[PDB]
Order: C-alpha cells, then structure tokens, then sequence
C-alpha cells in the first residue's frame, strides 16, 4: 500500500514452486544486506495492484569478468494486494522482467 | 606555575551548582580567574586545593598562603580564595594575625628559603580582610551532586552525561575568561533554553579532567559506528586550524591513518573530501602527501579556480595489481561555490558554527576540539587516549 | 587487534556456508604453507571494522598453461570486531574482492 | 581550451610552481574494454623543465629550433623550418593535400 | 651504448677475452605469449674469431672489404663499396627513399 521504494532487482527464472532473482550492483547490496538473510522476505509484482510475498531460501555471490552477480532463490507463501489483503496460497506465477522490493 | 586547576574547577562547579539553584529574575556574574589587561578591576581570583588528613589542623597548609601573599604583593588594583576538604570542617574560617605570622614563620628550611622572595613591606591586616577562606566537602560527590540535581531538574537519562553536562561547564569557562564586548551575567531562564536547543560536543583542557571523561568519549564512539562500517559513502570534512595545536604537523598524520583504513580497497569506490577554512597555503600540504604516497585531486584545471564536475568524479580503478588514481579529495573552503549533485551522507564540522550545505536530509556531527588525537580515537584509528 | 600482515588471496565465491579463496603465488602459498592446512583458522574482511573467522575444510592446487592455482574452501564459525570480541554466528555474507589473513 | 574541448593533459606539477620529472614521465591508466585513458598528453615549458629523462627519445622534432640538450648521436633527430602550422600537418600525414 | 639503448649482445666470452666458437653460434630461449628475447643481436671482431661454423652461413654481406677465409661455392657472397651507411638503410629497406 505505501511507497515501496527502489527496487533491489529482476525476476530471471520462475516456477510455482521457485522464484530467482538477480543484483547487479554492490552498492545496493552494501546498502541492503541486512534485510536479505535466509528467513526473511520479499515483495514481488504480478500485475497491476498485487503482490507476492516471498521466503528467501539462498543468496549466492560471484565476479566474473566477460563483473558481479548476485543470486536470490526465493518461495512463494502467498498474495497481497493494493488495499491490504492478505492470501495464502498463491495460484499466479511472476512473469520476468519483474521488479522485486524489500518489505517494509 | 602550579596552576592548579582543580581550585577553579571546584569554583566553577560550585558557580554552576548555584546557578541550577537559582530563583526567577535573577542576573548572577562571575569574576574571571587571573591565570587568563586584566580586565575588570575587582574581579580576579586564585585558589587551589587539598583534601588528605584526618582531622582539620591549619599547620599542614602552609604552601598555598606563601604564594596567594607573593601575587598580591606582585601587583594592585583583585580578590583571592580557597577550597580544601579534610573531616569535621564547614564554612569560613578566619586566622588572626599571630597565626599568620606563624604562617610567615620559618618553621621549616624550606619556608626560611622561601620567605626570602616576599618583600620586606607587605600589608597583613589588610591583607586579611583583603583574602578570605572557604572550605569545601569531597570533589567528587560535589560533580555526582551536579548530575543528580540536573537529573532532578528533569532531562532525559542517557543524554545528560554525555552532551549537556561538558557543553554546559562550557559556556562558565567561556564567561569567566574572553576578550570582547559583551555582558558577564549569566540568568537562569535565557541560559537553559539555548543548551536545550543545540546539540553538539566538546573536547577541551578542562573538559578532560572531569569526573565522566571516560563515558563522554565512548557513548560518541559507538554512535558513529554504523556509519563508519560501510565501504562506499560520501564523507566530508570542515576544518578550522586556529585553535588546534601542531596542525602542520599532525594533519598529515590524521589523513595518512583515515586513507588507510577507509580508502584503500577496492570497494571504496567514493573517496573523501577535507575542506580548511582560513588563510590556508595547500601546496605545502599537498607535497608532503606527495611524498608520502598519497595522491590528491585538487579541482584545478590551469590552478586559477575550481570546477565542480572534475571534483566530484569517480576514479579509474584496476583490481590485480591494485591501483587507484586518486585516494583523496582536497580544497579551500571559499573557492568552491555551488553544491553536489547528490547530499552528502554525513558532514563532520570541527571548529566550526555553520556551513550552507546543511539540510534535513543529511546528518551532521559536530565537535570542539583543541588536540586531533581525541578524533583519531573517535574515528577508531587509534586504541587509548592520554 | 595487532597488525594482521598482507593478505594471502581474495575471495571468488561466497555464500552463507561456503568462501571460496584463490592464491595465484606460488611463493606466498610456500611461504605460509605451515598455516593452511585443514583444520587451521582464518581471517576474512566484511566491511571495515569487522573480521570473521572461517575453518579451512579443503585445498586444491593445479597448474595448468593455455600459470598456478590454490584454492581454499572455508566453512563459516563466527566474528570478531577489531576491539577484540569474539561471537559465535554469522548470519553476514562478504563480498568478493575481499581480503584474507592467516590468525596470528 | 583543450579541457573545452575534450582533452585531459599532464603537466607534472603538485600544487607548486615546481616540476617534477618523475611524474611527466609517467606510465597511465589504460582500460581496455569499456575503453578509457588517464590522459592523452603532456605539456610542459622548456625552462621550467630541468634535467634529462630516463630512456633517450626515439624521436625528437625541432621546429624553429637551433639547438636543445638532448640531442644526442643515438636519437632520430628532425629539423625542420615552418612559416604556418598546416604545412606541418601535411608533413605529419594530418590533411591529404597542401 | 646499445644496452643503455635497450638492446642486448652475445659476445661469445667465458670471462676471457678469448672468443669461444661454440658459444656465440648458439640458439637463443624464446618465449611466445609474453614475448621474450635472451639475445637480440651478436657482436664480434673478426682477428679473434679463429676456426668456422658447423653450418655454413646462407648470406655474407661483405661492406668495403676484398677477401675472408669464409667464402665458399655454396654461399651467396654480396660485395659492396658505400661511404655512408645510410647506403645500405636504403638497400635493406630500412630507409623509403635514396
């Protein structure tokens, strides 16, 4: 409902029961370490005016050079939307190119 | 000389205590120490102080007279006092003219040696009645018995100790000596509202021998940590060099010691900025960081003045073999004209009233300080203090 | 607390349970060679002001020409700030291009 | 001017009036891919300029110049003689035609 | 002069001033990927050099001289007569042009 923020990045690959997604910077990972261990939560877009609430269950950091590339592996637990509401069990899949936020 | 502080820290103490206890409507001044034109014609004042024996015997205190009758002999229009401490004594006490001369007595070789250096004609009786004695309790119950009663007066717990108390003693020490037009009277009511409004800390000689110097430094030092941890964050820095001590000298020391604890990394993508206000020569400085091993970005493209794009740029760096084409950031105050185009995260002022960068959305520490040692150690490049 | 020395290698990879270390010296790897073996305890950079301890559970090393590789496998035990406290727990995650150190 | 128009240069100098050989002569920063330079070129005053470099140049071009220190028998010396600048862009293979 | 040049030569001297054969007709090490030169270029005065190659020399440039005890059927024995040396820079395409 309220102002969500930035985002931390992108949906890459999705599934019912897996979701991944992608930091490209360090700064934005420096900035927000705190709020992506194991256990805590995520907010992903599924279309206009709703949400899904997701458990991080992996972080994997590596720098290659053809860079970094951060990886989150996340698990859906359910639906909120724009008004307040919220659903357990989720029966929508994220489509990429999806912006992920940090819950407030 | 002896100098000996803790008299005049005992008498500002007990001027503060007062003030604290003070009715509505009422103008209390005080008279500045002689150790500072000597202005004011009635209005200095020496001490010094002694509290170790069991029971309260005049004889044992025989140095500070010799040398309070010496300073009145010195000169002329003024006053002069005391505090000391032993077990069963309050109040004013007011020797007569034998035991006086029995202060003046050779009694011991070291006294017969002394008297020597005093004049033959010197006044006594009016000398009296010119110095009194006052005697006072345990020091430091009278600094517990300070924070108890501001305690009393009604502030929060945790930010009495280490901000409003030093700042506080502050402005008596301010008063009591300075060289400028303005009133020597100190009411209640103005003075509270203007220490309750601003916030900010101060290290000084005075300061440090205290009661609660150990909890002043560390309650700062844990504030500014979370800051400090992370890798990329902008960072300036405002200097007054007036006041410090052995600035030529330890400047360079500071900044060696802050570029290699915080900018030597890969990670560090944004490097600080030092800022000096004054008239300033930079070259000097800048050779002999040259000559350190360091590498500064002045901002000068034909050293005329200053462009704010080639300031604030971010710099090429190489991962294996490490190299960075500049660790640091370097200017004069009134050149640069303009703003960033991003806020800075933190701004640390040292010495200084204000400066037109300030907002809502930027932090802002601010400190008093007479040596950068007590910095180092806040900033933790360094482990102990004095 | 003391002085720590001159690093040993950098970070590759990294996860909550596993740092992976590279050494591209052979002079280095010889002249430390005494203190990294398994078992034996190093230090790792996550941010300034912060050092985590980490347990060597593998070593590789192969010279292959298309010049030398180490790796070190480390597993994770706690933290240690600079004042010199020690806990247990590390929910933190370095970065790579981080720094390690041999524990004095 | 060369800073207007899209130039960065080395002059040697560290705040001071004085000039420094070493920093002159100064290897930089070069980045392959994304492709970026820690400067294009150096600039100096003769006079200011005191003492020799490390490695004798390869090659040194007098232009309405008699003599210098640095000639020396294992350096391609050229000298040449101009009345305008675009004649030397011909010479240096700049503009096709005189 | 050619190693304050950046150059370096084989000799062919164990110490000695004498010229030993089999050490100045050696094969150089050569790395490719970087690339690396032990030796560039020999170096020698003929009066020292007493005895003759195990393999026989393809080409002998022979600048203002009559005769040597090298010269042989199966050898291509060029014979010159220069007074400047930039001659022969425009002979082995050194120079562009006379």
């Amino acid at each position: 409902m309220p102002d969500l923020g930035t985002p931390i990045g992108s949906v890459t690959d999705s599934s019912p029961s897996l979701i991944r997604i992608e930091i490209s910077s360090a700064e934005d990972f420096e900035k927000y370490k705190s709020m992506l261990g194991v256990g805590q939560y995520l907010l992903v877009a599924s279309g206009n005016n709703l949400y899904l609430l997701a458990s991080i269950t992996g972080v994997r950091a590596t720098h290659v050079e053809r860079n970094f590339r951060f990886q989150i592996d996340t698990q859906p637990i359910g639906t909120l939307s724009e008004d307040g509401e919220f659903s357990r069990g989720s029966h929508s899949l994220p489509v990429p190119t999806e912006y992920a936020y940090v819950t407030p | 000389a002896e100098y000996s502080i803790k008299g005049y820290l005992y008498q500002f103490l007990k001027y503060l205590s007062e003030i604290l206890a003070a009715g509505d409507g009422a103008r209390i001044t005080i008279e500045g120490a002689i150790e500072d034109i000597a202005a004011g014609l009635t209005t200095a004042v020496q001490c010094k102080y002694h509290e170790q024996a069991e029971k309260y015997t005049l004889g044992k205190i025989y140095k500070p007279i010799l040398l309070m009758l010496e300073h009145f002999s010195k000169n002329s229009g003024v006053s002069y006092r005391l505090f000391c401490h032993f077990p069963g004594e309050s109040g004013t006490k007011a020797l007569t003219k034998d035991d006086l001369e029995t202060v003046l007595s050779t009694k011991g070789e070291v006294l017969r040696a002394i008297v020597a250096r005093i004049d033959t004609s010197v006044d006594y009786e009016a000398f009296l009645d010119r110095f009194a004695i006052e005697f006072g309790p345990s020091a430091e119950d009278l600094q517990v018995a300070v924070l108890a009663s501001l305690k009393d007066k009604g502030f929060d717990p945790d930010d009495i100790d280490a901000v409003i108390f030093p700042n506080a003693i502050q402005r008596i020490v301010d008063l009591a000596t300075r060289s400028d037009v303005n009133d020597r009277t100190v009411e209640p009511k103005t003075f509270l509202a203007g220490l309750r409004e601003v916030r900010r800390v101060t290290f000084t000689r005075w300061t440090r021998e205290l009661a609660t110097k150990g909890r002043m430094f560390s309650s700062l030092r844990k504030s500014l940590r979370s800051c400090l941890a992370h890798n990329s964050r902008w960072r300036v820095f405002v200097i007054n060099p007036l006041t410090i001590e052995n600035f030529d000298d330890d400047i360079v020391r500071f900044i060696k010691a802050f570029v290699q604890r915080y900018s030597s990394k890969y990670l560090h993508s944004n490097p600080p900025l030092f800022m000096l206000t004054g008239d300033y020569d930079l070259s000097v400085l800048q050779k002999r960081l040259y000559d350190a091993g360091l590498r500064c970005e002045t901002g000068k493209v034909g050293g005329t003045d200053v462009i704010i794009k080639e300031l604030f740029r971010r710099p090429i760096l190489i991962r294996n073999p490490f190299r960075m084409e500049f660790s640091l950031r370097l200017a004069k105050r009134d050149e640069v004209i303009g703003g960033p185009q991003r806020r800075p995260d933190e701004l640390f002022l040292i010495n200084v009233a204000d400066d037109e960068w300030k907002h809502e959305d930027v932090n802002v520490h601010g400190f008093k300080i007479e040596r950068l040692s007590d910095l180092e150690y806040i900033l933790q490049l360094r482990s102990d203090y004095a």
